[PDB]
RNA sequence: ACAAGUAGUUAGAGCCCGUUAAUGGGUGAUAGCGUGCCUUUUGUAGAAUGAACCGGCGAGUUACGAUUUGUUGCAAGGUUAA
RNA sequence: GUCAUGGAGGUAGAGCACUGUUUGGACUAGGGGCCCUUCUCGGGUUACCGAAUUCAGAUAAACUCCGAAUGCCAUGUACUUAUACUCGGGAGUCAGACUGCGAGUGAUAAGAUCCGUAGUCGAAAGGGAAACAGCCCAGACCACCAGUUAAGGUCCCCAAAUA
RNA sequence: AAUAGCUCACUGGUCGAGUGACCCCGCGCCGAAAAUGUACCGGGGCUAAACAUAUUACCGAAACUGUGGAUGAACC
RNA sequence: CUGGGGCGGUCGCCUCCUAAAGAGUAACGGAGGCGCCCAAAGGUUCCCUCAGAAUGGAUGGAAAUCAUUCGCAGAGUGUAAAGGCACAAGGGAGCUUGACUGCGAGACUGACAAGUCGAGCAGGGACGAAAGUCGGGCUUAGUGAUCCGGUGGUUCCGCAUGGAAGGGCCAUCGCUCAACGGAUAAAAGCUACCCCGGGGAUAACAGGCUUAUCUCCCCCAAGAGUCCACAUCGACGGGGAGGUUUGGCACCUCGAUGUCGGCUCGUCGCAUCCUGGGGCUGUAGUCGGUCCCAAGGGUUGGGCUGUUCGCCCAUUAAAGCGGCAC
RNA sequence: CUGGUAGUUAUGGCGAGAAGGUCACACCCGUUCCCAUACCGAACACGGUAGUUAAGCUUCUCUGCGCCAAUGGUAGUUGGGGGCUUCCCCCUGCGAGAGUAGGUCGCUGCCGGG
């Protein structure tokens, strides 16, 4: 997951105050994964949760990913002093707030949903809850 | 490759709603009209709103979306 | 007619807490002024409840 | 001569004195509190600087102009220079 | 300084009306796979691509149909308070520090750096935090073998509850 | 080796009262390895002398007050 | 200027974000523009409305020019961006030169120098029937002081007098003086042969903070392992600890904190190399693997290189890894 | 009742449906004259009144779109406090945006004709 295009290629990091202005019921599936606490996810991590979701349901039932990395992030080298301008590129985040449900799963018995997200949950770094519509 | 602005040009209202303005009082520097001459008020070259003549500034609405200046003696 | 004392320091305050209180009359700390119950007066007491005490 | 000390200070027995006569002098068991002075610093007990100690010597002056305040004399005048 | 009244101003939040980013579904013009006379012109094919269209759903320092708290400017015949301004004489200062809050830079590192805002230190002794410029409480004119409180405390070191 | 042995999805007997999931909150547990010496409450020590909620006494500053004194300004 | 200096980049002006809903506000913060242009692209009077799509139609194609419909603006506005603009500030046409001279109450901005706006008055005009508008351009960049020179004007001065020379005043021209408040009319390097004044205001060593990186330890478990995730490995991802690495910062020290390796002397940690105890094993035995407890003692001599490190020879029960100003 | 001309944040707009007309107002008829088209009497301008309410206009109906809009709650936040802190919590005051109950097919002048 990466945008297109983007208007400008460097981004103020932002913060991470107060519940998710949106997203926050479960509105596409049955079960969803919501973050409890804070915190950016990396594009690496939205894969890596997918597959995970993905593979436990056997290409069986949708998974909806309700988060997009739309957020660059840069970094210096090791050996670059402070200075010098704002860093290259290097990845792309969603700064997900408490209460975003993150992936909505459908189309498998309870079990399964459950099972698939505790495995998705174990890639993130962000505390999640199961939800249910 | 950055670096660079202009001179901050110090625009917005000079004279407060209520307040009493002498003729030539500038009341309001802005780029276009984002209010407008009202009565007893100029728009300058610039789009400078300035009082025509002596007394109180009243900022009123023109009608739903924009904005117009007067002075009143 | 309220009782308004002063009961902690304005050392660490802001400056419009600081204000207040002299606008109130208030000097050192247990300093004691009577001011009449007014809303200008209540205002002022709102806005530095926290350093006064007030009777009545 | 069982003590851990910027050396004093506050409390304080004991012992020894006796004054510019004072709610006095010397010493100080013991107890509390307590990181010199100066310079330079955001900040120095400073593991930053300077001084071994004592003594002497050792740093905003004068002249001529400017300006301002004070004072005094005279006042639409005042004042002389060589 | 507060109260009342009026006003300028687009932040927080929110929203998706615009611009950018973006998910799923339905729809549907093309293009690309597959055979046919064929010039693959057009059919019969299609989840190999794809531009609009809508339905639902996200997202933004340099988006805004909206929009606070505060702060700001002013008015008053309001209540308190005690300064303002002008003109002269004399300065010093132009290495700041940390803490809290709001931002950038940084890695949402730094006792980092750079602004904004408040405080303390600087130039502030006293009490607390073992010790501890910048934290908590609080301002030392002098004397007293008087009293009441603050933060912080009350078993012993160690004043106060083995409340 | 396969067959059987045991043990059993499934039971009527006992013996007989509770028993099994799931969610939330409080306080704890593991995860937890560094170099001179205990050494991550200042110490002693504490099972409250810890924590939560409520309550009240007291201690505690050069704060404020009391008594005496010195002094600046403004006013009369 | 500079997160030491050099190298690189930058230096004045305009627009936006940063900027915390007045104004202002920093960084070698994030983005773009300017050093002009226009005789109409200025003034005024009158009239007008754009983008795009659908449908139909010769050349004619996705797209040229017609026509109808829908279309608040999805266009345009000389040029960046922001703020404005559809009574248009956008688009036509007619006449014009106000892209006027003297000024200017009063305001904004502001250390100063400068910069900005301005009703209104007078002169004389342009357009308009008039009302009226007009001292350039929708607005905000498009510029540079003084001194010195040049040119034009001039009811000014003219060193005894008349003149003149020369000066003054008004107008205007001549500089990337762009390091853009411009040291001069006129200016590059090397120093390990160096010197003085200073600074821990500022780098090289070590300490400190930080821990991205680094080392170590974990979580999840796709898998590998005939079968079997977990004997042993463990992808994609996730969480820590340490403070030995490479770094960041510049807080102590520049009126000196000697800096690599070795020798001598060790001492400490345990994340254990050997020896001791133990669990699991894909442990028959002999050997091993992996984890747990354990820091008592022990832990070699040579070849090469200043080396540390490393490779090699020969041993050994073993030839541990780190800290102590490496 | 209708023509003209104003004010008022669209509660006033859009869209849909219906009715109406010699008194206006329109369309409408004509280009001789003033005056017009970068071609066009389409428009503008001038002169008419055979025809027509079809359209504009006027009145009436409606909530499909728009617009307006409470209360309550929530976000945020001044001030005051706490934490375990990418951040979160408590007290006091202020208090959105969205959503919603609801409202709206306007209202208020002056002049001429009837
Ligand atoms: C990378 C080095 C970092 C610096 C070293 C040190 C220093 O200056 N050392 C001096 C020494 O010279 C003599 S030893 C020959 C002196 O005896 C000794 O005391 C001392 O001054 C000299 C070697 O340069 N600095 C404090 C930091
Ligand atoms: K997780
Ligand atoms: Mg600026
Ligand atoms: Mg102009
Ligand atoms: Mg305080
Ligand atoms: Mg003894
Ligand atoms: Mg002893
Ligand atoms: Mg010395
Ligand atoms: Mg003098
Ligand atoms: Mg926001
Ligand atoms: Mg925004
Ligand atoms: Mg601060
Ligand atoms: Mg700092
Ligand atoms: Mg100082
Ligand atoms: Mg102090
Ligand atoms: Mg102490
Ligand atoms: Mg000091
Ligand atoms: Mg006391
Ligand atoms: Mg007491
Ligand atoms: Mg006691
Ligand atoms: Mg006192
Ligand atoms: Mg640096
Ligand atoms: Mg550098
Ligand atoms: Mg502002
Ligand atoms: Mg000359
Ligand atoms: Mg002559
Ligand atoms: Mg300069
Ligand atoms: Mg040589
Ligand atoms: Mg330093
Ligand atoms: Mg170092
Ligand atoms: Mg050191
Ligand atoms: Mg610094
Ligand atoms: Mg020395
Ligand atoms: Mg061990
Ligand atoms: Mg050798
Ligand atoms: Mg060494």
């Amino acid at each position: 997951l990466v945008p297109k295009r983007v208007k400008y290629r460097r981004e103020f990091r932002g913060n991470m105050r107060g519940r998710a202005k949106g997203g926050t019921e479960v509105a596409f599936g049955e079960y969803g994964l919501q973050a409890v606490e804070a915190s950016w996810i990396t594009n690496r991590q939205i894969e890596a949760a997918r597959i995970a979701m993905t593979r436990y349901m056997k290409r069986g039932g949708k998974v909806w990913i309700k988060i997009f990395p739309h957020k660059s992030y840069t970094s210096k080298p090791i050996g670059v002093r402070m200075g010098k301008g704002k860093g290259a590129p290097e990845g792309w985040v969603s700064p997900v707030k408490r209460g975003k449900i993150m992936f909505e799963i459908a189309g498998v018995p309870e079990d399964v949903a459950r099972e698939a997200l505790r495995l998705a949950a174990h890639k993130l770094p962000v505390k999640t809850k199961i939800v249910k519509r | 490759s950055n670096g660079r602005d202009s001179e901050s040009k110090r625009l917005g209202a000079k004279r407060a709603d209520g307040q009493f303005v002498t003729g030539g009082s500038i009341l309001y520097r802005q780029r276009g009209t984002k209010i407008y001459p009202g009565t007893n008020v100029g728009r300058g070259g610039d789009d400078t709103l300035f009082a025509k003549t002596d007394g109180v500034v009243r900022f009123e609405r023109m009608g739903r979306d924009k904005k117009k200046v007067s002075v009143y003696p | 007619k309220l009782e308004i004392t002063l009961k902690r320091s304005l050392i660490g305050r802001p400056q419009p807490q600081r204000k207040t209180v002299q606008a109130l009359g208030l000097g050192k700390t247990n300093s004691v002024v009577v001011k009449e119950d007014n809303p200008a007066i209540r205002g002022m007491i709102t806005k530095v409840s926290h350093l006064v005490d007030v009777k009545e």
